[PDB]
RNA sequence: CGCAAGACGGACCAGAGCGAAAGCAUUUGCCAAGAAUGUUUUCAUUAAUCAAGAACGAAAGUCGGAGGUUCGAAGACGAUCAGAUACCGUCGUAGUUCCGACCAUAAACGAUGCCGACCGGCGAUGCGGCGGCGUUAUUCCCAUGACCCGCCGGGCAGCUUCCGGGAAACCAAAGUCUUUGGGUUCCGGGGGGAGUAUGGUUGCAAAGCUGAAACUUAAAGGAAUUGACGGAAGGGCACCACC
């Protein structure tokens, strides 16, 4: 895992991709085009039980998983592309994503640039549910 | 009982009265 | 077929080169010219029955 | 059973030399085992660049699609693949209580490089406006839509791909659009928001390595 | 107000009300004596023309027909009539 | 992190869930240009000194 | 009887309009009957803009703001108490409360 | 990263427009149409409303052909529960999409026929017109646009009020009504039975249109008010509440 960078304080990228969604948060580093990825460790993986996979604790010990590996592996930076679930369904992130953001924040791991990559729709083919709604 | 349902057991009600006027033409 | 793009609509075609018009050769029916291959030559083409 | 990051090599991103900031980041690829070669699935990364760490101290909210065309050894020459605006700056633009025009041209330059370039206008409120609609007539919005259209046809056929990206760089076509249009509707908020590379011509290597120096 | 002027309106209120709401109904168009700087006569011409009026002897254009009252070529003088 | 110290100013109000924690303007002992508000336990009152583990946290004002 | 002098709604010389699926359901909800909030917001709240900017690479850089329009329905709106029950009088007040 | 498909046309998007209503939103081209305004044009009562007769008419549904990405009646399963053959989850048939014929119904609602007159104000907006300092772009001036102050006509609305009306809610129309008459079409006569039976007629069918009676019953019902209650939103208070 040896890169050929100078090693005084210069800054390695790497853009990760955040689909934090509603019932689990996704922590993706991958290199600044996304083609090769280097590690992916999510909120369903460090916690085994399903109520708690979209938990803010659940997704910090995610990104804390990711920033270890992504240290070892030559990264400094990051690029930060966060995700909704997107598409026809909501286009507003969920309940691990500012707790994803900042767990590798406080590693040490440089926050480089931010945006949202939710897969809006220009025009949405039907939406899952009904007429009537969602009744509960 | 719903007016609209009320309405439903009518029109099968009357879907077996030429159902059962058929049995003797 | 090598010729031609794909989603093109063609009839009696042949099924190896030469045999001279095998497939797809009964009255309204296409085959459609799936995907090319430049490397080996060869294409995907979606058959009357719908097997490519 | 054994660690994929024992393979992999970090190589230089160089930008064209039309851009001023050189480094853009290194890429881990897979060395040579099998048929398949480093270079080969290296070819075809789109590297979608802000400006500002791309050219010097300037907008932050330009993108630009970067394909690493041919890889030489420890370097990726890349090549402007599209320009991209960040949503964050193009869903910022499109608020309430204004008209918000569009027009799309597909326009091939000198060299076979047709792009589809895609420019946004939306109407302003005057200082001494009272009135909170400011919207346009249609017959106003398809005389801007109109005029749009044939900037980008005179500006994109005229000269070379080479010559267009150090338009794109500053607003050259999203300044042209934004004073010839005063004189129907009063716009503001005028860029070229978003340009897709669509068809290149047959890859020659040296017209590549003349973008990189 | 109860006691208005409707027998004998001000010239200002006969503004302020439509040419067939007027007391007595009365255009708001009317005919001016228009010249060009070309020629050396006056031809009468509409305020609505709604139609181009080509210059005697054929000249040119004068009056370019609009939604309402008819533009004049610029320099064209126009006196409005006393009837 | 070290153990910094904090002293009272003003109690802003009881917040929590029962009516318990006093939520404090405090001044840093250090610099009396940065405070902050805090989340405190037991009876508070002005001028006195909290044990603060860190000068990072700040509570939600209401 | 007639509750609201509008239609609880905002079409007056259409006869039809689009529907819009709720966001919280997915309820068929015509577009100017539906409660409509366009959300503006920083992607964190409070209390990570102080650490998120500590490790950032570059001299003071403004984060992204989140842009996203939420279309609520009648039953949505009074559960997750967007809208509420006004009285009879100050329903009549269409003045967006500050 | 490319690709192929069939849908859909966000944000802009509004108590904004158009259309007879249903309905109608990507770019451009094309083809007819239409109101409003403008008009010192033209015909000179040609008009209003209309039994009978007809055109169009969301969705679903029917027939055939093509297409089937999403969604998804029926249906398969997993949950929930005492049970759920329901809500909730994953699939999925008809359908949803288009072409040509059918069907003619919706809380097809403004639950308010259409044509006309008259009777308050107020600030907006949409379309055309008219006129008025100045600001602004085409700069190299005019005329146009953008605004800015008004006016007229027409339209969708809004606010206001002892216009008056009404059982009231509300309504510048739902007003001009015992001081009862502008014109005209459809239409209702306590609740049910019942939009049923029957006969015709329409349709491939589902079903539409027309449509009673025997009997049954002393109320059903409207608007408002006070209370009680709420698995509505708040605002309190109490060691028979918590902390």
């Amino acid at each position: 895992s040896l890169g050929p960078q100078v090693a005084e304080g210069e800054n390695v990228f790497g853009v990760c991709h955040i689909f934090a969604s509603f019932n689990d948060t996704f922590v993706h580093v991958t290199d600044l085009s996304g083609k090769e990825t280097i590690c992916r460790v999510t909120g369903g993986m460090k916690v085994k039980a399903d109520r708690d996979e979209s938990s803010p604790y659940a997704a910090m010990l995610a990104a804390q998983d990711v920033a270890q590996r992504c240290k070892e592996l030559g990264i400094t930076a990051l690029h930060i592309k966060l995700r909704a679930t997107g598409g026809n369904r909501t286009k507003t992130p969920g309940p691990g994503a500012q707790s994803a953001l900042r767990a590798l924040a406080r590693s040490g791991m440089k926050i480089g640039r931010i945006e949202d990559v939710t897969p809006i729709p220009s025009d949405s083919t039907r939406r899952k549910g009904g007429r009537r709604g969602r009744r509960l | 009982m719903r007016a609209k349902w009320r309405k439903k057991r009518m029109r099968r009600l009357k879907r077996k009265r030429r159902k059962m006027r058929q049995r003797s033409k | 077929v090598g010729t031609m793009p794909e989603g093109t609509i063609v009839c009696c075609l042949e099924e190896k080169p030469g045999d001279r018009g095998k497939l797809a050769r009964a009255s309204g029916n296409y085959a459609t010219v799936i995907s090319h291959n430049p490397e080996t030559k060869k294409t995907r083409v979606k058959l009357p029955s719908g097997s490519k | 059973v054994v660690d994929p990051f024992s393979k992999k090599d970090w190589y230089d991103v160089k930008a064209p030399a039309m851009f001023n900031i050189r480094n853009i980041g290194k890429t881990l690829v897979t060395r040579t085992q099998g048929t398949k070669i480093a270079s080969d699935g290296l070819k075809g990364r789109v590297f979608e660049v802000s400006l500002a760490d791309l050219q010097n101290d300037e907008v932050a909210f330009r993108k630009f699609k970067l394909i690493t065309e041919d890889v030489q050894g420890k370097n990726c020459l890349t090549n402007f693949h599209g320009m991209d605006l960040t949503r964050d700056k193009m869903c910022s633009m499109v608020k309430k209580w204004q008209t918000m025009i569009e027009a799309h041209v597909d326009v091939k330059t000198t060299d076979g490089y047709l792009l589809r370039l895609f420019c946004v206008g939306f109407t302003k409120k005057r200082n001494n406006q009272i009135r909170k609609t400011s919207y346009a007539q249609h017959q106003q919005v398809r005389q801007i839509r109109k005029k749009m259209m044939e900037i980008m046809t005179r500006e994109v056929q005229t000269n070379d791909l080479k010559e267009v990206v150090n338009k794109l760089i500053p607003d050259s076509i999203g300044k042209d659009i934004e004073k010839a249009c005063q004189s129907i509707y009063p716009l503001h908020d005028v860029f070229v928001r978003k340009v897709k590379m669509l068809k290149k011509p047959k890859f020659e290597l040296g017209k590549l390595m003349e973008l990189h120096g | 107000p109860l006691a208005k002027d409707l027998l004998h309106p001000s010239p200002e209120e006969e503004k302020r009300k439509h040419k067939k709401k007027r007391l007595v109904q009365s255009p708001n168009s009317y005919f001016m004596d228009v010249k060009c700087p070309g020629c050396y006569k006056i031809t009468t011409v509409f305020s609505h023309a709604q139609t181009v009026v080509l210059c005697v002897g054929c000249s040119t254009v004068l009056c370019q027909p609009t939604g309402g009252k008819a533009r004049l070529t610029e320099g064209c003088s126009f006196r409005r009539k006393q009837h | 992190q070290p153990i910094k110290l904090a002293r009272v100013t003003k109690v802003l109000g009881r917040t929590g869930s029962q009516g318990q924690c006093t939520q404090v303007r405090v001044e840093f002992m250090d610099d009396t240009s940065r405070s902050i508000i805090r989340n405190v336990k037991g009876p508070v009152r002005e001028g006195d000194v909290l044990t603060l583990l860190e000068s990072e946290r700040e509570a939600r004002r209401l | 009887t007639k509750k609201r002098r509008n239609n609880g709604r905002a079409k007056k010389g259409r006869g039809h309009v689009q529907p819009i699926r709720c966001t919280n359901c997915a309820c068929c909800v015509p577009k100017d009957k539906a409660i409509k909030k366009f959300v503006i917001r920083n992607i964190v709240e409070a209390a990570a803009v102080r650490d998120i900017s500590e490790v950032s690479v570059f001299d003071a850089y403004v984060l992204p703001k989140l842009y996203v329009k939420l279309h609520y329905c009648v039953s949505c709106a009074i559960h997750s108490k967007v809208v509420r029950n006004r009285s009879r009088e100050a329903r009549k007040d269409r003045t967006p409360p500050p």
